[PDB]
């Protein structure tokens, strides 16, 4: 282990921490927060990013001086993602979106970018690769997103061997698109069952899946605490927020109830307590208002 | 400095550069000294 | 060790007036938690104020103890008036920092501090 | 092609208009808004770049942190980067506002104010003059001229 | 004289190369690290060595009160040359 | 030795009475006040053409820090540390050890930029002229460690300005 | 000794030598030393009982009249058990002239406050409850003056460390400004400056 | 000037035999371990310690504390002390006893067997502070050593 990469200070911000990050979508929701988490140990985090700087511009109180390396790269450049990930030990991809755009597909966005991403991280010699994939992913649903999702799964799965693949739920918070796409509908209730995580118990569970060695070769399901019906948690969200861009791949997935895998690890077995709804849902809703918690299973 | 001209010497930079803050020219901060502590190197042969 | 008093004679007007600010302080948490709109439960205010009068607990000194009420009402006077914002008051509840290795071996392994 | 045509020159349209109407909220917290207010003053004129003197802090396009900020002030300054609408800005005057300065190693002082906010152009000086502020906020046009929001969402 | 490192990395007047599997090289990815390729070291050994015809020489490096503070050297010794402890400029015995 | 600021008493006589009345009826002052904005208006402005034109500066002006050389390449710091124990800020940074000919010279000699106060107590404590404090003031940057000098940024300094520093020394060195 | 040297006011010193001779002997209740400096400034150090007759003694008196409460002062001098020198400058504009009342106390122990004497002290002993930690009683409104609200700790106490024990970020995990315990990048560097030869003889110490 | 030796040749990180028997980087867990779990195999004269020369008393009595729960009492040093009769039992016969400072108040020193111009250069030098001073008279038993 290299002298530089040594783990030195109390854990602060002018602390040494040993992890050197490329976190592929940090611009994004779950990028925000861990390169948060990450950069307040002291790590090097490096940020590749696609977009205009100034939407990178959040990431920048993150961590101290130098600590974050903001460079640009694309899903279609293996040569960027060398460029991105030569240094790194440690690679979290993070690319996601929930829905398809001219350029960019969820095969592309989920299958041939991490597949990309994770191949030139095994031919550059990183250390650890942390994927994100879907709890509801399965080649048989009904959506394109989990069927591309559980092809990727698959695809790095088979090209890094090591890597922990991690399966939140629904992660709800601040910048979600989950309590915040409910808060916004003013779609229905049916027989679906859902059990939502917190975006702080996922960013806590990567960050132990880094520090757990033994967490190599694993795949985790980053569930919630309480399983709660589709119908009750939107009136749940709705009674929070003091009221009375869409498609069809969404409301699939809204209906897709939250499956159970008790074969796979959970965040307990990274050492996290996960945060039940009702102790933050009013930290995220308390933004859309101008209460009896809902009902669990 | 056509009246005047400045003291020419074999240093001074002969292509003047602006502002190079914002391009691949810019600046990176960088510990200039060496390795301090000298780690030991354990020996390549066996030890049987 | 004949001293001049601050406001107390001996412990037992010290603890009156620990006990009257530890009053105003538990009448206060349900204001606080709901003017600074804070995401805690009144709960969780209340058990941070019993903390920070436990911490203080061993003091048998009735001019630190004096001190220390006199402080507790300053503090009280930064809450109700909006002096403190959000910040200082969520800086009771030290929830960026990562929780501390407490016994030796965790401490072994993180570094150097005994 | 034509669509590439089109936001290119849209982004060279939205970019003029914005670098070309900074408005600037400034943080008189010490010497540096004495400077600042020499870059209001007759000599260098930031209005006649388009810059105006004191905008309110809910319609300012950049907020120039002029002076020392402590532990004290910083919510504050937190609360009036938050207020701000996008796109905004924000120009790091002096040495106290970059890192610390002549305060670093104090009790009280927020080591550089890119602690609390994301900072754009950090003008170095204690303080820096009316002349270098006035270059740092020709910088920050200069940044904003090659912003390329329409051409990366044109590529998304 | 500024020479390069087996990872391409320029190697400064101090000697200051990272090592190859040093993560601290990524601060200079889409950048460049700045190092100044006029060495000291060589350009005061182009200076020729003064041929002085006395046993004590006086240095101030130039320009009177804009060089460095004035010492003596002793020249004496015939096998190596007097250097100035400031400038560098190293002087010898002409006998 | 002193003087009383209003301490007049006015007259009372219908001369200055009607004055007055006429003052306030008529707005005298306030026709005063219009007429020297009007004088300002036909004044030529004091607007220099930034960044086209240029403030005027002195020799003694305190802006970017650079590390000189003597005129044969070699450079002035003798690794004394005078300028990291007189610095205010403790802006300077300095390591050294004895270089490949035996000679006293800097390895680390580290300026922040973002702690320095620009008082130049650097460039007047050093002994042999070798940090100075150039006249450049236009370096801002875009990254705060982009203010985090080394010796390499700081000899590029000298490097890039010594055709002008030589020239305010030379200018300014009889008053120092 | 003309051109370098300070010239020495004699006149202002007998002056101030037999003023001090004067509050010393009205009020020898509380007056503990009386001195003069070699630059005439008359120090009056008195006993902290007696912090109210004194300075209202010096600003009502007829020979003194010291109206103006021009700075007030503590000193942390952690060497003495009772560590804190309270210091008052006092402004005569009658007389032209200047006195210094000096006082102690340590942490426990109240000093009476002087607004009853002067309403400028409201701020001044103020910011010695906030940066020293010294309590003043029957003050008006004692609370911080300086120091962040949530701030733990007197400042200016020399077993303070420099900077402080927290520092301020923003985190956009919980959308605020947060306190953390303190780490610098760079340590301030501590500097061990003083000579070990002897500066000045006049102010030798005898040995032990 | 021997510091520089302390940043040079230093053990920095734990090391543990490889698959290939070759000394690799790892962890404290698992260097802890490795070393623990052998810990547990033994009892008796299966474990035993040899004290280096440069090993403060903290460490010296933390690993026969610990080699004492093994019930090891084989707990060794490279110097070698003869054990015969008292040995370490009685403080005296295992010390400088008269004292640095008391070479300044002997008259006959005997040197047996020793060069303490190399073994203890200090304690040489106030052997001739004395011998200077107050005319010691020094013989030595040993080789003509200067
Ligand atoms: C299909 C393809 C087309 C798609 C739609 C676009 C239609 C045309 C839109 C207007 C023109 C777009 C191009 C904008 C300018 C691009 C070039 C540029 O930036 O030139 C810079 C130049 C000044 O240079 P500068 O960088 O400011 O230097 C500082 C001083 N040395 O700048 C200048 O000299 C001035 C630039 C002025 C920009 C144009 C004038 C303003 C816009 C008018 C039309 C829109 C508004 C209509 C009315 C609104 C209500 C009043
Ligand atoms: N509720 C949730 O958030 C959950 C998310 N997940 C999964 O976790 C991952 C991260 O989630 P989340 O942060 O919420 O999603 P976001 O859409 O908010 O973030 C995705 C990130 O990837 C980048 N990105 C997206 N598309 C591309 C592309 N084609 N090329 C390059 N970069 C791209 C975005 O950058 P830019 O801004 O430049 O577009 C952004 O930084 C996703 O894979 C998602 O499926 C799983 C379970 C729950
Ligand atoms: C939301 C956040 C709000 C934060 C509020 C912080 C306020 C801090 C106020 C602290 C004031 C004190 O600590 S005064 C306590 C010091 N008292 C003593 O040392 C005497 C011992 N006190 C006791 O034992 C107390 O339990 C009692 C109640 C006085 C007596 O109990 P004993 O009988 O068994
Ligand atoms: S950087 Fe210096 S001159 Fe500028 S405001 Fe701060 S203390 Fe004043
Ligand atoms: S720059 Fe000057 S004062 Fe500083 S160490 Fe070098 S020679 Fe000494
Ligand atoms: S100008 Fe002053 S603060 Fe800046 S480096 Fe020189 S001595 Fe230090
Ligand atoms: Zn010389």
């Amino acid at each position: 282990l290299h002298h530089a990469v040594i783990p030195h200070g109390k854990g602060g911000r002018s602390s040494v921490s040993g992890i050197v990050a490329t976190v592929f979508g940090a611009t994004g929701f779950l990028g925000r927060y861990l390169v948060n988490h990450l950069g307040r140990m002291g790590s090097q985090v490096i940020v590749p990013y696609r977009c205009e700087p100034y939407d990178t511009m959040h990431l920048r109180p993150m961590g101290d001086l130098g600590q974050i390396i903001f460079m640009d790269w694309n899903g279609r450049d293996k040569d960027s993602i060398r460029r991105a990930v030569e240094h790194s030990n440690v690679v979290i991809n993070l690319v996601g979106r929930e829905w398809e755009t001219k350029n960019f597909d969820f095969e592309d966005v989920f299958v041939k970018i991490p597949q990309a991403i994770a191949q030139v991280s095994k031919e550059a010699g990183v250390e650890k690769f942390i994927h994100i994939s879907h709890l509801n992913a399965d080649i048989k649903s009904s959506s394109k997103y989990l069927r591309n999702k559980a092809v990727g799964e698959k695809e790095v799965r088979e090209t890094f061997p090591e890597a922990t693949i991690i399966k939140p739920a629904d992660i709800f918070g601040r910048e979600d698109r989950f309590l915040n796409y409910f808060a916004n509908i003013r779609s229905l209730g049916k027989k679906t069952v859902k059990q939502p995580v917190y975006i702080v118990d996922v960013t806590k569970g990567i960050i132990n899946a880094i520090k757990d060695p033994d967490a190599r070769g694993k795949t985790f399901a980053f569930v919630g605490p309480n399983r709660y019906l589709l119908f009750d948690l939107v009136q749940y969200v709705f009674a929070v927020a003091h009221r009375p861009w869409t498609t069809r791949d969404k409301v699939e997935r809204i209906h897709t109830t939250d499956r159970t895998l008790p074969h796979l690890p959970g965040l307990e077995d990274l050492g996290v307590q996960a945060t039940p709804l009702e102790l933050k849902a009013i930290e995220v809703l308390r933004r859309h208002r101008t209460v009896q918690p809902a009902k669990t299973v | 400095p056509t009246v005047k001209p400045p003291t020419a010497r074999k240093f001074i930079w002969t292509n003047h550069k602006f502002n190079l803050s914002g391009t691949p020219q810019q600046y990176v901060p960088y510990s200039t000294t060496r390795k301090k502590i000298q780690e030991w190197v354990p020996p390549s042969t066996p030890y049987k | 060790t004949s001293v001049k008093p601050i406001f107390s004679r001996d412990m037992n007007e010290a603890k009156r007036r620990v006990r009257e600010l530890y009053r105003a302080w538990y009448r206060e948490v349900p204001n606080t938690v709901h003017l600074f709109q804070l995401d805690i439960s009144v709960k969780q205010g209340r058990d941070k104020v019993r903390e920070m009068f436990k911490k203080n607990a061993h003091v048998t000194d009735p001019r630190v103890v004096d001190l220390l009420v006199i402080k507790g009402k300053m503090e009280l006077e930064e809450t109700i008036n909006v002096w403190k914002q959000r910040t200082h008051v969520m800086r009771f509840f030290h929830e960026t920092e990562a929780p501390r290795p407490k016994d030796f071996l965790s401490k072994f392994y993180v570094g150097h501090d005994p | 092609s034509r669509g590439e045509y089109v936001v290119a020159k849209l982004d060279d349209l939205i970019n003029w208009a914005r670098r070309s109407s900074l408005w600037p909220m400034t943080f008189g917290l010490a010497c540096c808004a004495v400077e600042m207010m020499h870059m209001a003053a007759p000599r260098y004129d930031m209005d006649r770049f388009g810059v105006v003197f004191r905008a309110s802090p809910r319609q300012s396009d950049v907020m120039i942190v002029a002076g020392t900020l402590t532990n004290k002030m910083a919510p504050a300054l937190r609360k009036v980067y938050d207020q701000m609408p996008e796109p905004r800005y924000v120009v790091s005057m002096g040495s106290c506002a970059n890192g610390g300065g002549y305060y670093h190693y104090s009790y009280s002082v927020v080591r550089g104010c890119d602690r609390i906010v994301p900072v754009d152009i950090y003008v170095p000086g204690c303080p820096p003059t009316a002349e270098a502020l006035l270059y740092g906020i020709l910088q920050l046009q200069k940044k904003i001229k090659r912003e390329k929001r329409l051409r990366i969402w044109y590529r998304r | 004289g500024v020479r390069t490192s087996p990872t391409g990395e320029k190697v400064t007047h101090t000697g200051q190369v990272y090592d190859d599997e040093d993560y601290r090289r990524v601060r200079f990815v889409g950048r460049q690290k700045e190092v100044n390729e006029n060495f000291a070291i060589d350009l005061i050994a182009e200076q020729p060595v003064s041929q002085v015809g006395s046993r004590v020489i006086s240095c101030d490096g130039g320009g009177g009160a804009l060089g460095h503070p004035r010492v003596y050297i002793n020249l004496d010794k015939e096998t190596k040359t007097g250097t100035c402890g400031y400038c560098g400029l190293q002087f010898r015995q002409q006998h | 030795t002193y003087k009383y600021v209003n301490l007049r008493e006015p007259s009372m006589d219908m001369k200055s009475v009607t004055d007055r009345a006429a003052q306030t009826l008529l707005w005298t002052e306030l026709i005063r006040g219009l007429g020297m904005t009007l004088s300002y208006l036909f004044r030529e402005p004091a607007t220099i053409n930034y960044p086209f034109e240029k403030g005027p500066l002195s020799p003694r002006f305190r802006g970017e820090h650079a590390l000189r050389r003597y005129p044969s390449g070699e450079e002035r710091c003798i690794a004394c540390k005078l300028c990291e124990a007189v610095c205010p800020a403790q802006a300077i940074t300095i390591e050294a050890e004895p270089r490949a000919d035996g000679s006293r010279r800097t390895t680390r000699y580290d300026i922040d930029m973002t702690k320095c106060i620009y008082c130049g107590f650097c460039q007047e404590a050093c002994p042999v002229d070798a940090i100075v404090e150039g006249p450049n003031f236009e370096f801002s940057t875009e990254t705060h460690e982009e203010l985090l000098y080394n010796k390499e940024k700081l000899l590029n300094n000298g490097d890039k300005w010594e055709a002008e520093i030589a020239a305010n020394i030379q200018a300014d060195y009889l008053y120092r | 000794t003309r051109p370098t040297v300070r010239p020495r006011n004699d006149v202002a010193h007998k002056q101030l030598s037999a003023f001090g001779e004067y509050v010393a002997e009205i009020l020898p209740k509380y007056v503990q030393q009386v001195q003069v400096s070699c630059f005439s400034e008359l120090e009056i150090c008195i006993h902290p009982d007696g912090v109210i007759p004194v300075l209202t003694f010096l600003r009502d008196h007829s020979n003194a009249q010291f109206k103006s409460l021009a700075d007030l002062t503590a000193v942390d001098i952690p060497t003495r058990q009772n560590r804190f020198e309270i210091v008052y400058n006092l402004l005569s504009l009658r007389f032209n002239s200047r006195i210094r009342v000096k006082t102690y106390t340590d942490e426990l122990t109240p000093v009476e406050s002087s607004v009853s004497v002067y309403k400028a002290a409201n701020w001044y002993e103020r910011e010695i409850w906030d940066m020293f930690g010294v309590f003043f009683a029957n003050h008006p409104d004692l609370r911080r003056i300086l120091t962040d609200y949530g701030f733990e700790g007197h400042p200016f106490r020399k077993d303070f460390p420099l900077s402080g024990y927290v520092e301020l970020r923003y985190d956009d995990e919980v959308k605020r400004v947060v306190a953390e315990p303190v780490e610098l990048a760079q340590e301030f560097r501590k500097f061990d400056l003083n000579s070990p030869w002897e500066a000045f003889p006049a102010y030798r110490q005898p040995p032990e | 000037f021997a510091y520089d030796g302390l940043k040079r040749q230093r053990l920095t990180e734990p090391m543990v035999r490889n698959e290939k028997g070759l000394l690799t980087h790892t962890t404290w867990e698992d260097a802890l371990s490795r070393v623990a779990g052998m810990l547990q195999s033994c009892q008796g004269n299966d474990v035993a310690a040899i004290a280096g020369g440069l090993v403060d008393a903290e460490a010296l009595i933390a690993l026969k504390d610990l080699l004492n729960r093994v019930d090891s009492d084989t707990l060794c040093t490279e110097e070698v002390f003869p054990t015969a009769g008292a040995g370490t039992d009685l403080r005296s016969n295992y010390l400088l006893n008269t004292t640095i400072a008391g070479v300044e108040e002997a008259d006959v020193v005997l040197l047996v067997g020793t060069n303490p111009r190399f073994e203890a250069p200090l304690f040489n030098a106030r052997i001739r502070k004395s011998w200077l001073h107050n005319d010691l008279k020094v013989a030595l038993i040993g080789s003509p050593v200067d």
